[PDB]
């Protein structure tokens, strides 16, 4: 009695008292303000919800035995919200049970009693009418039994918890979808639900149907509206479709939503990391450099981790595909450098011209490759390895036998030297010349790069960059200033006086 | 009644458009 | 080239001091 | 089924005119400003005829709004005190 | 030592001098004074970070 | 405020990837020794 | 006090990056600790270093005596309130401060420090209380005190002459910027040698030359070598008891440049294990060698790698091998053709050079702005 008497039931009240106002007190803060007479999309009650779930993330985390916060979804279903008094007398029956909690046990909600709370929204006296209030409730309950899913195949309940959940998101879709108050309020919530719903699904079902389903809502959306819809489906979308090896580009070059234009610098990251990943993957480079680039700079600055992690990985992977990255590790974190030293011998590699050590570091390191998903994208770069030593050896030297070229690059044959280095004259890397007869290889010398014309494009380019941040910085001026009426010039009655003392003077 | 708010949203963009007009050729004056 | 970058650091410095001083305006009303 | 027709007509136009009440908020402040400036301008040219006031110092005050000053090219003066 | 610069070629014994333009004198200010430019922009964060 | 992404998993003088290629050990003993050696 | 506790430090890293020397310092370093009742050094050297298990009776002992000096300082401090001079009780705290800073950890020694900095308006204690923190942050890398420190210690000494705290400022600030790789600050500021030495604390005069010989063999070229580090009287007279030093200069000035090798090779060896210059000892070789080579070929103009062999080092293949790898860097401007096993000189403008830097000095700038302009407005 004395462990539990002082501790165990603190631990019920404090998180009851913080259930307090992290949800009953938001909650009627939301209804009040957010459900009541109009909410605008910066919201104080969205933006402080999302926070809330994020906290509640890792504030509750035990199955909260004898009610210490599973009683606070009763509590929270106890709820009628009919009228002014019947609201207070709800919150009063609330209050009651609470403090019988207090006194007595309450119901023991720890994977005993998720059943129980299906007939909730229908019990209560509840009000119907707040349809994103009992969206918002439904995720919520629907998070308590996703938020670790209590494992020993338990998320059976947890997913037919969001199948109920995603039925009163269809009718919610069906009922009143010019939304007089039904998608205005729950649009954030519905995406939040489909979000949830898909992190179900890939934990413990198949993603067919929910494909299916989400192509069907993106489809009924797009027509009423192109904004904060046509984004996190299109991702979940793109997500599902990468877990498979589908052509993955079809559907994203054809639809004009990719760029919503307004994404809070959310979906904006997963839809440029999913470009890049297709874009490597479909022999093309140039392009992807610009969004992958975008991609992790547009990231959230605080406490990322695992994202930052395969973004720029991919990112180094690809730039040495290009054949450049000096720069990849400036900012180290300690779950970053774990994770990074095998690529780091890679590029060691990779800069020399040898290709022994090419070698010595795959049969090595392929198993671990493998396991990250970029073999495939790692096995094709040989090429720029012979690339960069004949582009090194061509620097370098200026009249050298083909001989030692094959030495020189150990590519166990010079009968393939001659090819490879014609291959590379033809595309323009080399401007050096072979003679067959001979064998030597006479490399051309030309230098005077400041009277060639290529200085005045790579000062163009930046000074377009220069001339149009200004712009952007002008352009976000004057929206902070606001309510500024006031305009007196000198004083109201100082006229009549001057007029007076004008009077007097002339009079004299 | 459902006509009479579409026929004032197509009056609420035509006056908005010409306040747009004739406020940026104030602008354009005023340094002038 | 030179003149172009000066002239967005100026743009910058401009935006955080309006920024910086008008946000300290709404809380004087109560 | 008129009726789903025109509220689908109505919703896009109603976002349409929400998204220009903004741009035309921004363009009145701006133009607001300028006028005022010049109009300041204007008044500040028209009162820069006035005359100037002396400089003095106060030996020590009296009652009922009476103080005692001493200004150099002259002797000393008892005067009052405006009202603020 | 700098006091003259050309070429001494070995294989004929042949002095060659050759004369070189002055440095320019418009780089290195610019540079230096984007050195001065990233330090205001240093500077920079301590005004704006600290209560964004 | 923030997502977590749960849904996925000068301080060195100057830096600059010239310094990291060395693999050879110190030139006073693994060139200059190991030529020294009168092979000539 | 602070005076001769910076050799401490040097045998702490003695022991820690060093793999195999762990027997010698071991034992005068402890001794050390033994004296002054010593109880900063090992919270934490106790565990990085050996376990030494056998250690509560001196522990014990030690802090004992700690807490008995604090009680008779606040004694001190106590009787010095009734009756203060300049008020007492901050002369006090200011002679406790050393003590805390000496035997105790960097805080209380900090806190104590900013406290009694408060007292003093004479203006030669603030500087040494200026000088008390600059030490610590060289004592333990603390990069924005040192900065901090210095900057305010700068700005302090205008008032007032105070040449010799200007000297000492002035070696001081040399010893931070050849700690970071910047040597031609480091060179520059090493003109002290007839200005005065009277920082013995750091180090002794002859370090003091061996250092400013090596950063003048980096940061400054010929007209200038041959005219304030082979000219100057003093350099010369404290040289002339250093042979080593001496033959390593005159090596590389008469050109002889098969006996630079050993010389660099033994220097390098020296600067592996010492302290502030090792963990770039690398970098200071990777010059010279190279800094070598460009003082050759500049005169002649078809050298064959043949004479380079008995010139400069034994080993055709190590010369070429040296020769591709710095070719391919982009410095050291020639060429050379391995059929005929000839090298050709080439005299490119100094307009090229003068337009890569500006170009990566204004990229970096832009990726700064750009994440400065995105910071704000969410």
């Amino acid at each position: 009695p004395p462990g539990g008497g002082e501790q165990e039931p603190p631990p019920p009240p404090a998180p009851q008292d913080v259930e307090m106002k992290e949800e009953a007190a938001t909650g009627g803060g939301s209804t009040g303000e957010a459900d009541g007479k109009t909410a605008a999309a910066a919201a104080e009650h969205s933006q402080r919800e999302l926070d809330t779930v994020t906290l509640e993330d890792i504030k509750e985390h035990v199955k909260q035995l004898e009610k210490a916060v599973s009683g606070k979804e009763p509590r929270f279903v106890l709820r009628a919200l009919r009228m002014l008094p019947s609201t207070s007398r709800r919150l009063n029956h609330y209050v009651l049970y609470k403090a019988v909690q207090g006194f007595f046990t309450s119901n023991n909600a720890t994977r005993d009693f998720l059943l129980p709370f299906l007939e909730e929204p229908m019990d209560t006296e509840a009000d119907l009418q707040f349809r994103p209030r009992t969206g918002k409730a439904a995720s919520t309950p629907l998070l308590p039994e996703v938020e670790a899913y209590l494992q020993l195949l338990v998320v059976i309940f947890m997913m037919n918890s969001k199948r109920y959940k995603e039925a009163q998101k269809i009718s919610d879709d069906l009922m009143q979808k010019i939304s007089t108050q039904n998608r205005r309020a729950l649009d954030l919530v519905a995406a939040k639900c489909y979000y949830y719903h898909a992190r179900v699904y890939e934990f413990l079902d198949k993603l067919d149907v929910v494909r299916s389903f989400l192509h069907a809502r993106l489809r009924t959306a797009t027509l009423r509206h192109d904004a904060d819809g046509q984004a996190t489906l299109l991702n979940l979308l793109l997500r599902n479709y990468l877990h498979y090896s589908l052509y993955d580009q079809a559907e994203k070059l054809v639809s004009k939503s990719v760029f919503p234009e307004q994404a809070n610098n959310n979906e904006w990251a997963r839809y440029l990391y999913y470009t890049g990943r297709i874009k490597a993957i479909q022999l093309e480079y140039s392009e992807a450099r610009r969004t992958m680039t975008n991609a992790l700079r547009k990231a959230p600055q605080h406490t990322a981790v695992g994202f930052k992690q395969t973004v720029h990985k991919l990112l180094i992977v690809v730039e040495l595909l290009l054949g450049e990255i000096p720069d990849r590790l400036q900012f180290r974190q300690p779950s970053l450098k774990r994770s990074l030293m095998p690529y780091f011998l890679l590029t060691q590699a990779v800069r020399t011209g040898n290709l022994a050590k090419f070698n010595q570091v795959l049969d090595q390191f392929g198993e671990k490759f493998q396991a990250d998903g970029t073999y495939t994208l790692i096995i094709r770069l040989r090429h720029n390895v012979i690339k960069t030593g004949v582009r090194m050896i061509s620097l370098s030297y200026s009249r050298i036998s083909l001989a030692d070229i094959a030495q020189k690059l150990q590519l166990d044959s010079p009968e393939d030297a001659e090819f490879i280095v014609a291959k590379a004259i033809r595309d323009g890397v080399i401007e050096a010349s072979i003679n067959h007869e001979k064998g030597y290889v006479q490399s051309k010398e030309m230098i005077d790069i400041y009277s060639t014309r290529e200085p005045q494009l790579a000062f163009h380019q930046r000074i377009s960059f220069c001339l149009d941040i200004h712009n952007m910085s002008v352009k976000a001026m004057r929206f902070p200033p606001k309510s500024y009426n006031k305009d007196l010039e000198s004083a109201e009655e100082r006229r009549e006086r001057e007029q007076q003392d004008l009077e007097f003077a002339k009079e004299m | 009644d459902l006509y009479s708010r579409y026929k004032k949203l197509q009056q609420e963009l035509e006056f908005l458009e010409v306040q747009e007009e004739y406020i940026k050729d104030e602008q354009k004056n005023l340094k002038k | 080239y030179l003149a172009s970058l000066i002239r967005s650091v100026v743009a910058l410095h401009n935006l955080i001091n309006n920024k910086i001083a008008n946000r300290d305006a709404e809380k004087k009303e109560g | 089924g008129l009726r789903q027709y025109y509220l689908s007509k109505i919703e896009e136009l109603q976002l349409i005119v929400n998204d220009k009440s903004q741009n035309l908020r921004r363009l009145q402040a701006q133009r607001n400003e300028l006028n005022a400036k010049v109009r300041l301008l204007r008044e500040e040219l028209q009162l820069l005829q006035e005359q100037g006031s002396y400089v003095g110092e106060v030996v020590r005050a009296m009652d009922k709004k009476k103080v005692l000053v001493k200004v150099h090219p002259e002797g000393k003066f008892v005067v009052d005190v405006d009202k603020n | 030592d700098k006091k003259f610069h050309g070429i001494l070629d070995q294989g004929e014994g042949v002095l060659i001098i050759f004369d070189e333009p002055p440095v320019d004198k418009t780089y290195e200010a610019a540079l230096e004074t984007i050195q001065n430019m990233s330090k205001v922009v240093d500077s920079l964060y301590n005004k704006a970070k600290k209560l964004t | 405020m923030s997502e977590k992404k749960q849904p996925v998993d000068e301080d060195n003088w100057d830096d600059d990837n010239v310094e990291d290629d060395f693999s050879n050990q110190l030139r006073a003993e693994l060139e200059k020794h190991g030529y020294k050696m009168e092979t000539s | 006090p602070k005076n001769p506790d910076l050799r401490i430090a040097q045998l702490r890293f003695l022991l820690s990056l060093p793999e195999h020397r762990g027997d010698a310092a071991v034992r005068d370093e402890l001794m050390a600790a033994v004296r002054d009742n010593n109880m900063a050094p090992y919270y934490e050297a106790l565990c990085k270093s050996l376990d030494w298990q056998i250690d509560v009776d001196l522990l014990n002992k030690m802090k004992k005596a700690n807490e008995d000096e604090l009680k008779r300082l606040d004694e001190e401090l106590e009787d010095a309130e009734k009756n203060l001079g300049e008020s007492e009780i901050r002369d006090a705290m200011m002679a406790k401060a050393e003590y805390l800073c000496r035997i105790g950890d960097k805080e209380g020694a900090l806190t104590a420090f900013r406290k009694t900095y408060d007292k003093t308006v004479a203006l030669g204690h603030r500087l040494d209380i200026v000088f008390y923190l600059l030490r610590i942050g060289l004592f333990y890398m603390d990069n924005d005190l040192i900065t901090r420190n210095t900057e305010k210690a700068k700005s302090l000494i205008e008032e007032g002459g105070d040449w010799d705290r200007r000297n000492r400022l002035k070696v001081y600030q040399g010893l931070y910027c050849v700690a970071i790789r910047d040597f031609k600050q480091a060179a520059e500021l090493f003109l002290d040698t007839v200005s005065t030495f009277t920082s013995y604390e750091l180090m002794d005069y002859k370090t003091f030359v061996t250092y400013t010989v090596y950063v003048s063999m980096i940061a400054l070229e010929r007209p200038d070598l041959r005219e304030k580090v082979i000219k100057g009287a003093e350099i010369l007279e404290v040289l002339h008891s250093l042979p080593a030093v001496r033959q390593y200069l005159f090596s590389l000035y008469e050109c002889r440049y098969s006996v630079f090798f050993q010389s660099l090779a033994v220097v390098e060896q020296e600067m592996k294990k010492d302290w502030l210059f090792a963990p770039h000892y690398r970098y200071y070789v990777r010059e010279m060698r190279i800094h070598a080579y460009s003082q050759l070929l500049e005169s002649y103009r078809s050298l064959t790698l043949g004479y380079m062999a008995e010139a400069f080092g034994v080993g055709v293949e190590f010369i070429d091998q040296e020769l591709s790898r710095f070719i391919a860097a982009g410095r050291l401007h020639c060429k050379i053709d391995k059929v005929n096993e000839i090298v050709e000189t080439n005299r490119p403008d100094s307009k090229n050079w003068q337009y890569q830097e500006t170009i990566k000095k204004g990229d970096l700038l832009l990726n700064r702005v750009q994440k400065l302009s995105r910071v704000i407005n969410m």
